[PDB]
């Protein structure tokens, strides 16, 4: 392996998603959940028990057609009902790309706010999983980041996932919530049983530091946390570790306030380098923090290839890759 | 005998391919002939005079507005237009069979549905001019209409995207115990998109109260139907999805009405989709339904040349009053290009708004600011 | 009488919706009963003994390999597997009806086609282990086979994407005066994708020599066909696209063969698509075709228990010789994760290759480099 | 309005595309051209005359289904035949996004080079057109730039278009060639009648200069040329003007060699800022030219909105917007 809200229980990330979805269908009678194989509980168990609890009209399987799932969900949301669509793997979201980019994202704008699909959330498993190869490993957030009118949100843990998913479900804009699938059954943590929200477009500084800022999201936050620890131990370097959480609209202010303080930034993501979302963070931080930069902003990302099966250990931007880049940056 | 889950069928012990019936396809339902005569009295809906005159005045007013706005586009006064010629009967006949609150998803050439629903001429014009009265805020290409009050979902350019959306809205209506139908219009070219296969199948498997209304005018831009499909048009595809289907003469307002009325009644009672394929002639972007209905009126003795002349004058006056008003309204404030991207403008988008405002303070002489508001 | 370009049909003067025939659907063609007996002598293809034994040995060898590789996955020796249980007859019966050079696009569960085409066991194993003998260079998930020599296009995980691709390859074969067909396999769930509607319609309108072979096993993961479609399975959709269609008993290797043989002959002569829907039982990711065919062999007196025992031993030995070899081969050099992204690695991609090589020089102790080549 | 190869004739950009396509079908008997409404010559006239010259089997209309057009074209190319697919407007390429990203781009890699679709080219009208609004104005190149295995190429003129299109048609990788539609009937220029090639992944310095580097592509190259002229006249500033031409794989070396010389860079594109391809150029130049940068790299792009109808004059990154940003950069 490469890596105050009332009563809580230990939940892994799949359980935390089921808890968010249960809390949503309890408190919002319009809400429905649908996609491929969601009725029996889903291929990653995220919807277990929900159809028996809430009814077959509210948690149901569709035909095997992603463009249909998203179009259908838009239509539910046009009537004001909450629509929680599932795409079985983020790698299979691309048949729906036209419905997401040309339709969901533009629905409110193009109608002058006469119609909208704000009550749509699309949730999908995301990121590498050890052996998923080209089509069960992708992290497509940079393709969506270039489309005004949608929000894209990626949690790093069970507590973060439930609070960010409830915020997406309740946000009045179409949201894509990418669930890092390698975390679904990883370590549990304490998660509140009742609903709570974590704001969108807000990064979290999870460790303060003064020499360098590290930014990542999803599972890669745990990698940079470990890198911070290696840097402290091996180099005496103090790292500020930031989970971006929302890809768009992203928290420019928190990232720039950190870099103005530290003077250095390394951003890391599993997705390929070219066109990846580190490119947007880097070019924005440069513009806002130019005079503070002690060294070039570093991007440690997946290579510009499809995601391989047998070579996955060599492809991913693991803690050694991030640490070696950080060492060069400190020494620039 | 066979026990396969995927189909209910018997065995056959001889190899026989199933052949399509294309040369003798699904027949075309007709109520009145080209002379306006009712062909089969048991099929006559015997609509009352005031409703039949509303059908005729809606189609002809749409035609009057089309002629004016088409000339406006040829002069460059609006950037684009596309007329409704040949589709007035389908637009208006089907809208008359709906309840006022049934939700409509359009395809392109739906202005007659809005006309029948008493959409103001001012508002058709405002959208084409992108002026301050457009509730769309001038953001879409002309002839992209929408109205929340009249349950007509804003049209978008991408073909067929509204088909699976209409199915979702119909599923939500079923859950709401709406007693409402959704209708979704699309052309025969748009039916080749993958989104049409998605919508047709989802509506059947999720049991949705939706009318799919395909206008088959024989062409998709330059593409004749021989290059668009090789089955018996679109109506023959419905039964393969489990959808009840019919084909109608789109130049016959009463055949369109009768089929839409019966599809609506059954879709709402049974929560099942219906497909209507209306055959027309593409007459016109930048044997007619009106003539047939006029012949009918002139039978019941319901219209005559004096009334026709007076209405032609009155409709032209109303269209021109609205056209004048539309041309003299300003365009909306350029700040409106930033709102409604999200419900709330993100701070980074507000920063871009502010940067345009600063830009126009310094460089505004270079921008066509004279007929933009504020 | 009607003059509409979009359809050839008569008028009808009564409103009648066309109802789907789902309860009595397209019947299921059968040649042999569950006891291996030929039902209708005029339908018996009377294949010669050596060919019928190749059908049986190919299915059983596939089943022997499946049992071994399925255990290998349960132990974590390979990362994924999925067996061919219940699909041996469809895979092998159809492949036997093709010419050796007809091009195959698969869907998922096509290993029997490669087996019939004498794909080495070593190479099935190499792809599942991602070892140095895999011509796929270890890049795809196990059970993603491809072979240029045997005209079997590499499989990809996204469902139905191969359907319109197969149509393009068939159009190109028609232009090349190939006298070649293309076959494209897909499941009944994959047929709900928009790409299936695209491929079916394009093949008919562009007149392509293609066999669409749908395996309907009643389920798509957890989804039964009642939630997948509401028409009469997939075969009833073909005629709506103008495609000749048939439904066959997928547990009957001879019915599959006869239908594929006749579809191939007609597709190549007529440049038109054919659809075969083979009904099976999903038996197994991480009344059987073999039993039926064994009953037949044991009739012609063509097999017996001694031969069955000897072949079961011989097939196990061959599978285990290949399994041993596959496990002891190294994985390919990690440099191979960068080649073939483009035909030529762009200089910026070469820079990333070089950066991995530098990285491994310093940090290689942290990587599982012991059974990677070089 | 906001903006040595043998015998030549004056051609506008649509004519230059027809000339490339004619030259291709003359010299490559496998080549075919297909899409919506291509048989009668296309909605922008790019295929006029070709069906009559080369035959109905080689220039033909498809059904109205973009995912089908691209899948079909991939399949033709799998057999080795040249497939030139048309997507009628780049705004309508998104139904094919899965066939492009999950299939065409990964075809050679995932098969170990046992199969490929290198002989596919997808051509599509692109960019703003004065009044195209949300769906006839888009410039989608940044969505494709994040997908290893495809090339994306955008010309600035008739001579450039014919040479770059012939290079895409003959390149052994799937290529998307975006034709700036506002140039289709704009000014002609002299274009060779016979075939010639312009290399991919090569930028062109069209004007040398020493104080600042300006980078753009498509019609926006003409805007930055004008900006160079304003800067020279109004500020005495010497601008080096570069047409990127290939979005991916892009010519990093030419851009960095320019910035090392000038010390300043402004990149401009019609597509929205966030996630746009200026983000990749900026973040790469920063990494390679950090010590040379006199001022932050400037991106002057479309706003992060859908593309509006009546507001287009205010939306686009016109010469005033670029000039004002350049003035601030010079004064930083
Ligand atoms: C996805 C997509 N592709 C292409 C177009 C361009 N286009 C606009 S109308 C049209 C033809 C539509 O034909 P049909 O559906 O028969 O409608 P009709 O115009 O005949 O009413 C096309 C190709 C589009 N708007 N959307
Ligand atoms: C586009 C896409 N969506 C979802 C999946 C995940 N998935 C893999 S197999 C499967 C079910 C396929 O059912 P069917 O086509 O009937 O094939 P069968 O497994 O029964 O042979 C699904 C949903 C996928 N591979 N591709
Ligand atoms: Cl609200
Ligand atoms: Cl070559
Ligand atoms: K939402
Ligand atoms: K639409
Ligand atoms: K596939
Ligand atoms: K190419
Ligand atoms: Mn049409
Ligand atoms: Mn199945």
């Amino acid at each position: 392996a490469h890596f105050e809200y009332g009563q809580t229980q230990k939940m892994n990330l799949f359980q935390s998603v089921t808890s968010a979805l249960d809390n949503s269908l309890a408190k919002d009678p319009t809400a429905v959940i649908f996609g491929e194989d969601v009725a029996f509980g889903g291929v990653f168990r995220c919807t277990v028990g929900l159809r028996d609890k809430y009814g077959k009209d509210r948690v149901f399987n569709t035909p095997l057609c992603e463009q249909g799932i998203v179009g259908f969900g838009i239509g539910i949301a046009v009537t004001g009902a909450t629509a929680i669509a599932e795409i079985q793997f983020a790698d299979y979201i691309f048949p729906a790309f036209d419905q997401i980019v040309n339709e969901a994202a533009k629905y409110r704008y193009r109608s002058g706010d006469l119609f909208n699909c704000g009550s749509l959330t699309i949730r999908s498993p995301w990121g590498c999983v050890g052996h998923g190869a080209l089509y069960h490993s992708q992290s497509p957030e940079a393709f969506f980041a270039h489309c005004p009118g949608i929000k894209v949100v990626i949690p790093r843990s069970p507590f973060q996932a439930k609070g960010l998913l409830l915020s997406c479900i309740e946000d009045k804009n179409p949201c894509i919530f990418f669930e890092p699938k390698i975390l679904y059954r990883a370590a549990a943590e304490e998660v509140p049983i009742e609903p709570y929200n974590i704001p969108l477009s807000q990064a979290e500084v999870i460790q303060e530091g003064s020499d360098v800022t590290l930014v990542a999201w999803g599972t890669q936050v745990h990698v940079i946390r470990e890198v911070a620890s290696m840097a402290k131990e091996k180099l005496g370097v103090s790292c500020e570790v930031i989970d971006l959480r929302t890809i768009i609209p992203w928290d420019v202010d928190t990232i720039c306030k950190s870099v103005i303080k530290t003077g250095r930034l390394l951003i890391s993501h599993e997705a390929p380098l070219t066109g990846g979302f580190a490119s947007e963070i880097s070019s924005t931080v440069q513009e806002e923090c130019f005079l503070n930069l002690e060294a070039p902003i570093s991007r440690v990302c997946g290579y510009d290839t499809p995601f391989p099966h047998i070579f996955e250990p060599f492809y991913i931007p693991d803690k050694w890759k991030c640490y070696d880049a950080l060492r060069k940056m400190i020494n620039y | 005998k066979p026990q396969f889950p995927g189909a209910s069928a018997e065995f056959i012990d001889k190899l026989e391919f199933i052949q399509p019936n294309v040369i003798s396809g699904i027949p075309i339902y007709r109520v009145m002939d080209r002379q306006g005569q009712i062909i089969n009295p048991s099929e006559d809906p015997h609509l009352p005079k005031e409703k039949v005159l509303k059908l005729y005045k809606s189609m002809t007013l749409l035609n009057t507005m089309d002629r004016i706005l088409y000339e406006s586009q040829r002069q460059g006064r609006i950037s684009f237009y596309m007329t409704n010629y040949g589709e007035e009967g389908t637009h208006v006949g089907s809208a008359a069979a709906l309840d006022n609150t049934d939700l409509v998803f359009g395809q392109a050439r739906e202005a007659g549905v809005l006309m029948y629903r008493d959409y103001p001429l001012e508002l058709f014009m405002a959208q084409c001019y992108g002026n301050i009265s457009d509730l769309g805020k001038g953001r879409q290409m002309p002839v992209h209409y929408g109205c929340k009050e009249r349950h007509f979902v804003t049209i978008s350019s991408p073909l067929a995207t509204q088909i699976p959306q209409a199915v979702g809205a119909a599923y939500a209506a079923k859950r709401a115990n709406a007693n409402r139908v959704v209708i979704c219009y699309f052309g025969e070219g748009a039916a080749s998109e993958g989104d049409a296969h998605a919508g047709f199948n989802f509506a059947a498997t999720l049991e949705c109260p939706i009318i799919f209304f395909c206008r088959n005018n024989g062409y998709a831009i330059s593409t004749p139907t021989s290059e668009q499909y090789r089955g018996d048009g679109i109506a023959a595809r419905g039964p393969g999805y489990g959808i009840m289907s019919i084909r109608v003469d789109g130049n016959d307002v009463f055949a369109v009405y009768n089929a839409t009325k019966e599809a609506r009644r059954r879709a709402v009672a049974e929560n099942q989709p219906f497909l209507i394929e209306a055959m027309t002639y593409r007459i016109g972007s930048t044997d007619h339904p009106i003539s047939r209905l006029r012949h009918y009126l002139l039978s019941q003795g319901w219209w005559d040349e004096e009334q026709e002349k007076a209405w032609r004058k009155q409709s032209r006056r109303k269209v021109m009053e609205a056209f004048e008003q539309a041309e003299r309204k300003p365009k909306p404030n350029p700040n409106l290009l930033f709102s409604d991207v999200y419900q709330e403008m993100p701070a980074q988008l507000r920063k871009q708004q502010e940067s345009l405002a600063r830009h126009l303070q310094t460089y505004g002489e270079h921008y066509p600011l004279d007929h933009f508001d504020k």
